[PDB]
């Protein structure tokens, strides 16, 4: 591979998977404090409607 | 000298072929991710627990993701090209010092309305309620199939006596992987046929087939995938599984193409 | 896509320091050698004159 | 043989093994971050299909 | 079943940090050694020049 | 709203450290690379003089 | 196994390509058209060594 200094593909891959982890980590730490796995509509659409009805 | 310069250009063109392959594979993962998301959610909508108000919420989310597959099929460009639109025909990459020793590449269309992303379906004309069961002498169910490989396959299903309309579908699913069955709301079986391997119409015969409805062949794809009642929910997961198989098969072909070219670079360098 | 197109924006625009520096080095000795050829070739007219006073 | 300046075969051979060394190293540093040894079909086409089904 | 299929979704898709890290480290030493070999490979033409100033 | 607008008051104003530090490091190697280029570019006139003492 | 066969038939074209691509300035080293070539490695004629590539 072209050993260069302008582009760091490996760094970009590490960054992409870093936020792939911290986004799920930030997705947690808020369901632990709230005590609900459903607190925003983006978690489970069907679950929100049935939970509100329940 | 001409060969040496040609090899340097050859590894450049070959590397571009690798980059075009992995760019398609980048959106390949997202296409798989969405398809799985529909499949698990369609399982949730297949519940008899939720009401129509919950299922319409499911369809709203499903049609949201459906627009995503259509969008990603056009967004993936790689500098003005169209990798997943289907407009990308067979492009040959010149990977040698001389001419004529190119390697063809085909990236199939992956719009959600593509024929290979769905398949045929058949519906029982008359449903069977809970109290109904399979009676003696009416259990034979022979299905004639046309297959892309080892075609003209005839499989016979002998339903166990006393089986109701629901466990009958489970029995058919277990006996063969070429057919997917499920009852919707009154006992009508929804036989599914995956298009990319079971091309052609399927003929139904036997005493049990006459007891139920033979049904016609209806083409359904992911774009036409609609889940508002549990019947469409059982249909959709079968459709999604066929789509996932097609996407994975296309991913594997791209992967082997990547390996051919990775082995091409060090050969040309040698 | 952005990750992979950046990879394609390499060996297309980006230079690899490995094969490039050795090309620079090869040219440096090429210049040093070629220049010394000139220095050795200045005395060809000089020795040409020496045959007659 | 040829004590020359126009061709450096030894440098070319080091070039090729440098390419193969950091191509596999670039393949690494992303299995660790992602946590999967299967993330593209080129790693294992057969493994991808069965892993997705599982 | 769910316990065991998840186990089967390991060593098929999941990576071990045991043998992967050694593969990474071996690659780091290999690339460092190869790059240092380049350092001694650049002056091979230079020594060829040195026989004639 | 306050929680969400603070989340929105980031990646438009707040910087990250993942991609930014790599940008800093890439800049640093760039600075050392071009600075060393000056070292090899300063001797080019010197070799011009060397042909005639 | 269908996907595995896809990888096998893909690699199969690779041997059929490299056997026809390896040229060495227009020759055909592995295509099979390379017959027994004799290299003259002596001061006079007749002192040659034959070589065949299958």
């Amino acid at each position: 591979m072209a050993v260069n200094v302008n582009t760091n593909v490996s760094a970009m891959t590490a960054q992409r998977y870093l936020t792939s982890a911290t986004n799920a980590q930030q997705s947690s730490m808020e369901r632990l404090s709230s005590g609900y796995k459903i607190n925003s509509a983006k978690d489970d659409a069907a679950g929100l409607q049935i939970s509100n009805r329940l | 000298n001409v060969q040496s310069r040609g090899l340097g250009v050859a590894v450049r063109n070959a590397n571009d072929g690798i980059s075009m392959a992995q760019t398609a594979e980048g959106a390949m993962k997202e296409t798989t991710n969405i398809l799985q998301r529909m499949r698990d959610l369609s399982l949730q909508s297949a519940n008899g627990s939720n009401s129509k108000a919950d299922r319409v919420a499911i369809q709203e989310e499903i049609t949201a993701l459906n627009d995503e597959l259509n969008r990603v099929a056009e967004t993936t460009s790689f500098g003005g090209n169209k990798l997943l639109n289907g407009t990308f025909a067979t492009k040959s990459f010149q990977i040698g010092a001389d001419n004529g020793e190119a390697v063809m590449l085909n990236i199939k269309d992956m719009r959600s309305d593509n024929a290979l992303m769905g398949g045929k379906t058949y519906q029982a004309a008359n449903g069977k309620d809970k109290n109904w069961g399979v009676e003696a002498g009416k259990t034979d169910l022979t299905i004639t199939l046309k297959d892309k490989r080892e075609g003209d396959v005839t499989i016979s299903i002998n339903a166990k006596e006393g089986d109701d309309i629901e466990e009958l579908a489970t029995y058919i699913n277990g006996q063969t992987d070429m057919i997917k069955a499920s009852v919707d709301e009154e006992g009508k079986l929804q036989l599914f046929t995956d298009n990319n391997r079971i091309d052609g119409a399927a003929t139904f015969g036997g005493a049990l087939a006459g007891e139920l409805g033979i049904g016609a062949a209806q083409d359904v794809t992911v774009d036409t995938l609609d889940v508002t009642t549990v019947g469409g929910a059982q249909e959709s997961v079968a459709i999604v599984d066929a789509a996932l198989k097609y996407v994975d098969s296309h991913r594997a072909e791209l992967g082997a193409f990547q390996n051919r070219f990775n082995h091409a670079i060090n050969n040309l360098d040698n | 896509i952005n990750e992979n197109v950046n990879a394609s924006k390499s060996r297309i625009k980006d230079t690899d320091f490995a094969k490039e520096t050795t090309a620079l080095t090869k040219a440096q000795i090429l210049s040093q050698a070629s220049s010394s050829v000139l220095a050795q070739a200045k005395q060809a007219p000089n020795s040409a004159l020496a045959l007659l006073g």
